[PDB]
């Protein structure tokens, strides 16, 4: 079995049934199956969120450059009332999330379109609605799920590294890429900072301070500033 | 069998099965077998490393007899192609690749026979007969007898460890390469010796790198 | 037994009703302990003076032993890489460990070779006798594999140690009276076995 | 240890400690609240 | 056979090695009695966890201080924050009192009666206030991640590590108290100082600790 370590031994509760495992849980927290399903769900959740996020940020930096995706929160504009937008947002989200959670806590219990009785989703797996939720399927879930989880974990890493690269350079990830390409040698946190018993150094942040939006003036500190190297 | 001293007795476990043995474990450290393998691996480690070290310092002292290897560590002390590189990226590449290969050797010691193949070009594997003895591609000419090979290896390696440490101390004292120190003892064996040079090392007391200064050290409070 | 010339006037070797640390084992144990200490002390006090007399060592060295600083009133040396008390601290903890484990032996033989001590436990089996552990360390070389030469070494150790204790007494007494180096006093009494004596120093 | 607990539950030592406690109570009382006459 | 706190001597009777951190150390036999011993177990656990809290907050704040983040020195921090804010010291104190009192009282009467606190007399919860062991209230709340309910072996190891780091944190916070009591400075400051000159930055240089 392909393992996250060549030549090592998987733990107890890890075998390989669920895709995306290769015997990795050094803390062995996958003991309780309840929390384990909980965490499978949560990891799928985060992976999908982050995949969507990186995709959107990338394509947007592409087509509409010079718009700091990080500062889109600030510099967005729309004639619609922001309060109404966030209201619709909250309510929509409360609904969808309570649906998914009610189904998790009680499997196969909400599978119907409660409006159109004709419409009702077939039986499926928690974390795998499908049917209408997956109408067209080329290939096999055997590979689809493994690719899903792989790409999702990778995209989580992508998103967080984008955030770091912004906090350190303020540049969009593509800008930072072109920068790295320009100087392969000097474009490294290595070439940016280091720590020694004599003295320590860290790169300064580009996210300036409390952002002054339309009256609120959001306090904008840094992520764990003092321990960046 | 000649032991490590005329008339001395050997410990029960020292049998010469490992080369360079003479029955010398005055502090019984070779009691546990696990730790014994650990320590043999490390001994070979240090012997080989110091062998390479004396080799390098020697050949460079010969070819460019002005570098003063003890000070060659500086970016200014770098050859034509690159002498003002970023120590940042230097450390980057170095640490990455070394951490890899060290984890490889570590998995080796942990499970002898575990990772013998090239994990990608799977038509590629080296058979390891002994812990710390890869061979195969690591032995391009396949000289493997192996016993006297190991004897000469371990013996010369211990001695090279000693020699390299000697070079370090002599450099701290006289601020000069072993070449210079030997020429000194030859110009005068009476003069040019530890009896005179003693009690004062030439430690230049915390030189400064591109970004900062590094604290400096001497083996004794000679200063 | 070694060094026994019947020299026990008050009869302290009386076995009956023994106890405390008035007990032949601990007694001779302490004897050889102090004897070895005195050997070391003779070497220590004597070395630097004659060493500077040979000039092989610097003149910053070779101050009279007591002028080290152990008694700062008697004079101290400076050039020590750290503070007197700085040294003294780690010195305390080190000897604490050493003496403690030695005593743990003396009270419970071999009982320092069981709890994990970095593999140095076969070294700490010693023997069934304090002051004579042996083991791979405390006997590097098998010197005295015969018991005749063994006891020979034992007696030699005893005589040498008692004599060295007497030597330490002499060192202290002279350095108090004349306030000079013992080596100084040697050179003096050699200049005059007649005019350089304790009688002269009155 | 239990022997010790019993020794402390012995009588005169208990009388002692109770008296000490009361006396320290009243001395501190007078310390922080000097010169009481009425109320 | 287990490594004694003091090699060579045998351990006491009421000390065996059943609980984590047992190295046979009760030279004063305070745990001769089972009830008192178990009580002491719980007390040591509580105090060690508190010390862990203390050390963590201290070190964080001290880093924030030394690096230019404007974080006050801990021993000043309470005063400075109550001053920077419009908070009322007695109000803070009394609310904190309320809370710690209620929770600690629950713990107290659970030590008294081992299981009466999970009866569901509380709002609607049951066994979520049920102690797994003395001083080990492992439940859905005090162990939502359920480490205790898997690999009891690694769990015991974790108990070992817990008491270990707890005694470490206790001695650490005492150390910090001492560092300030001596130098009047930040412990991280004094740290960098000993870094500067171990040969000449120490209590022996303070001359206060050792009064010579
Ligand atoms: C994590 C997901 C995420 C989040 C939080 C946002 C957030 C935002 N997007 Mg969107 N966006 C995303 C994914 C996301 N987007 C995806 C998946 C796409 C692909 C369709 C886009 C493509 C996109 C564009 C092309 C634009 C936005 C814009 C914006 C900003 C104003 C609305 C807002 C901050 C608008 C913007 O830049 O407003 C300033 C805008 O023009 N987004
Ligand atoms: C997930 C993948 C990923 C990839 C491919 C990269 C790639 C890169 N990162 Mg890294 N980075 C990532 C995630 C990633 N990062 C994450 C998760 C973190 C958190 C520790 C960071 C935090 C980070 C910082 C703070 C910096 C980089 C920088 C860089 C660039 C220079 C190399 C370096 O110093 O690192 C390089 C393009 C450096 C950069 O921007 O160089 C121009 C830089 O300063 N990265
Ligand atoms: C054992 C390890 C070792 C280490 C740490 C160094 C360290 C160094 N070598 Mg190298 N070197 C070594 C062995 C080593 N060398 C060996 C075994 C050889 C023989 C192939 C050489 C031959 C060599 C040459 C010919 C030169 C260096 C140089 C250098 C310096 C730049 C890199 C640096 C101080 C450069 C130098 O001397 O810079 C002053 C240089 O020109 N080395
Ligand atoms: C003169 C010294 C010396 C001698 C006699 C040997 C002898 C041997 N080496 Mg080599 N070796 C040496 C120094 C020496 N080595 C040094 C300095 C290094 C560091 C680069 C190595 C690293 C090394 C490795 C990693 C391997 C050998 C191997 C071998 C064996 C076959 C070649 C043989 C026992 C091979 C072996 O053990 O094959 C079983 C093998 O894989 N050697
Ligand atoms: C008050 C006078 C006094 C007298 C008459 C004795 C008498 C004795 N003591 Mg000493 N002793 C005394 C005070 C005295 N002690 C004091 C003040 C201490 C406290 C340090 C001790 C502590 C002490 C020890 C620890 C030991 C003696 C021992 C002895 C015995 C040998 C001498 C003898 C029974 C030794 C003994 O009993 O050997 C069997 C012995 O080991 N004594
Ligand atoms: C000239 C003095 C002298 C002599 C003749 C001996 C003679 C002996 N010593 Mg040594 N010994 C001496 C001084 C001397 N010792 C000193 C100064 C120390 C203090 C470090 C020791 C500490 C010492 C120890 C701790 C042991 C010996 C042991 C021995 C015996 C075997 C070695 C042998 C009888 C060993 C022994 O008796 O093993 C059974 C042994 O264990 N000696
Ligand atoms: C809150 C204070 C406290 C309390 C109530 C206890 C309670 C206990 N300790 Mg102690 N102990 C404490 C702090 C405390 N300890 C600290 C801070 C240290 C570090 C110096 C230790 C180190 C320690 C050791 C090493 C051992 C004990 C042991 C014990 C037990 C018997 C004595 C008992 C449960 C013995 C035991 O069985 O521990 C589980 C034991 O071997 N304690
Ligand atoms: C609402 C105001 C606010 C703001 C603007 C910030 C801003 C910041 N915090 Mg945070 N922080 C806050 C509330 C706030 N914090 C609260 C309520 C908590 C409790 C969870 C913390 C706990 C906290 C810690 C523990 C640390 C920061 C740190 C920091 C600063 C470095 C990153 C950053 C500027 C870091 C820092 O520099 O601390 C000195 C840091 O380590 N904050
Ligand atoms: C490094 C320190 C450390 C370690 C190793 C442990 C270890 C443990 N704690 Mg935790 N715990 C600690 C510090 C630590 N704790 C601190 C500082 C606090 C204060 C908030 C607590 C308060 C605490 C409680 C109140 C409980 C645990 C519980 C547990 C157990 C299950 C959770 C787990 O494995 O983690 C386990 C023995 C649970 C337990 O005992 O389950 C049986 C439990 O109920 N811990």
């Amino acid at each position: 079995r392909p393992l996250w370590l060549p030549g090592s031994t998987p733990p107890a509760h890890l075998k390989g049934d669920l895709p995306g495992d290769f015997g990795f849980d050094p803390l062995g927290l996958g003991a309780n199956a309840e929390s384990l399903k909980w965490f499978k769900e949560s990891e799928l959740v985060h992976s999908r969120w982050a995949m969507a996020a990186v995709a959107g940020i990338l394509v947007q930096e592409i087509v509409r450059p010079d718009v700091f995706w990080y500062n889109a929160g600030k510099e967005v504009e729309s004639p619609l009332g922001p309060l109404g937008l966030l209201a619709v947002e909250f309510f929509l989200m409360h609904w969808v999330e309570v649906r998914r959670w009610q189904d998790l806590r009680k499997p196969g219990s909400v599978d119907q379109d409660p409006i159109f009785s004709q419409y009702k989703l077939p039986p499926h797996e928690v974390g795998y609605p499908g049917g209408v939720f997956a109408p067209f399927i080329p290939g096999d879930l055997a590979e689809l799920k493994v690719k899903e989880i792989k790409n999702g974990r990778l995209a989580m890493l992508a998103f967080v590294g984008f955030v770091m690269a912004a906090q350190v350079t303020g540049k969009g990830p593509i800008a930072a890429l072109q920068e790295h390409l320009a100087d392969p040698w000097g474009t490294t946190i290595f070439s940016k900072a280091a720590v020694v018993p004599g003295q320590a150094v860290a790169p300064p942040c580009k996210i300036p301070a409390s952002v002054s939006y339309k009256g609120i003036e959001i306090p904008t500190p840094c992520f764990l500033q003092g321990l960046w190297p | 069998r000649k032991l490590w001293a005329p008339g001395v007795v050997a410990p029960e476990y020292l049998k010469g099965d490992l080369a360079g043995d003479y029955g010398w474990d005055p502090l019984g450290l070779g009691a546990d077998p696990t730790a014994l393998k650990w320590y043999r691996q490390s001994e070979l480690q240090h012997a080989r490393w110091a062998m390479l070290g004396v080799a390098g310092v020697l050949v460079q002292e010969i070819v460019k007899p002005d570098v003063y290897f003890y000070e060659a560590g500086l970016p200014q002390n770098l050859p034509e192609p690159f002498t003002n590189i970023n120590m940042g990226g230097l450390l980057a590449w170095e640490f990455i690749l070394m951490h890899w290969v060290e984890v490889r050797r570590w998995q080796d010691y942990k499970n002898f026979g575990s990772v013998n193949e090239d994990p990608i070009f799977k038509g590629n594997k080296v058979p390891n007969p002994e812990m710390g003895y890869p061979g195969g591609i690591f032995d391009p000419f396949g000289f493997s007898n192996l016993k006297e090979l190991q004897t000469k290896e371990i013996k010369n390696g211990r001695l090279a460890m000693i020699a390299y440490m000697a070079f370090i101390l002599q450099a701290q004292a006289t601020g000069k390469g072993p070449l210079a120190a030997l020429s000194a003892h030859l110009s005068n064996p009476f003069g040019n010796n530890i009896l005179k040079n003693i009690g004062t090392c030439t430690v230049p007391h915390s030189v400064d790198v591109q970004g900062l200064t590094i604290p400096l050290t001497c083996l004794w409070p000679g200063s | 037994l070694p060094g026994d010339f019947g020299f026990d006037p008050l009869g302290l070797l009386d076995p009956v009703n023994s106890g405390g640390f008035i007990e032949p084992k601990w007694l001779q144990y302490s004897e050889v302990i102090h004897a070895r200490w005195a050997m070391l002390g003779a070497a220590g006090c004597i070395a630097p003076e004659v060493l500077g007399a040979a000039g092989l060592i610097p003149d910053a060295t070779n101050i009279k032993w007591f002028e080290s600083g152990v008694i700062p009133p008697a004079g101290s040396y400076n050039g020590y890489w750290a503070d007197p008390y700085t040294i003294f601290f780690v010195e305390i903890v080190a000897m604490q460990f050493a003496e403690l484990r030695r005593l743990q032996d003396f009270r419970y033989p071999g009982s320092m070779g069981q709890q994990y001590f970095l593999g140095l436990e076969a070294i700490f089996k010693g023997s069934g006798d304090a002051a004579y552990p042996g083991g791979p360390f405390f006997n590097l070389f098998n010197l005295g594999k015969t018991e005749a030469a063994m006891k020979e070494l034992k007696l030699k150790e005893i005589k040498n140690g008692r004599l060295a204790m007497l030597a330490m007494l002499g060192y202290g007494a002279q350095a108090v009276m004349t306030g000079k180096g013992p080596f100084q006093n040697l050179v003096e009494h050699l200049a005059d076995p007649v005019n350089n004596n304790i009688l002269t120093n009155f | 240890m239990k022997d010790f607990t019993t020794y402390l539950s012995t009588a005169p030592v208990i009388a002692t400690i109770w008296f000490t406690f009361t006396a320290g109570l009243l001395i501190e009382i007078n310390r922080y609240f000097p010169d009481p006459l009425v109320f | 056979v287990r490594p004694v706190w003091f090699p060579g001597n045998p351990p006491p009777a009421h000390l065996d090695g059943s609980l984590a951190g047992d190295y046979g150390f009760d030279p004063l036999f305070l745990g001769q009695e089972p009830q008192t011993l178990k009580w002491y177990v719980q007390a040591e656990l509580v105090h060690g966890r508190f010390a862990m809290l203390g050390a963590a907050g201290i070190i964080l704040t001290s880093i924030g201080a030394k690096v230019g983040l404007g974080f006050p020195e801990w021993y000043d921090a309470g005063k400075v924050v109550v001053e920077k804010n419009n908070i009322d010291f007695p109000t803070l104190m009394v609310i904190q009192f309320y809370l710690m009192g209620w929770a600690e009282t629950k713990r107290w009467y659970d030590f008294k009666n081992p299981g009466s606190q999970a009866d569901g007399s509380f709002l609607g919860f049951t066994e979520e206030f049920k102690g797994l062991e003395n001083g080990y209230p492992g439940g859905r709340f005090f162990d939502p991640m359920g480490l205790s309910r898997g690999d009891a072996a690694k769990y015991q190891e974790y108990k070992q590590k817990e008491v270990k780091n707890g005694r470490l944190a206790m001695i650490a916070c005492l150390g910090f108290a001492a560092q300030y009591a001596a130098t009047g400075k930040g412990p991280l400051d004094n740290l960098a100082d000993h870094l500067a000159d171990p040969n000449h930055v120490n209590f022996a240089t303070n001359g206060v600790s050792i009064p010579i």
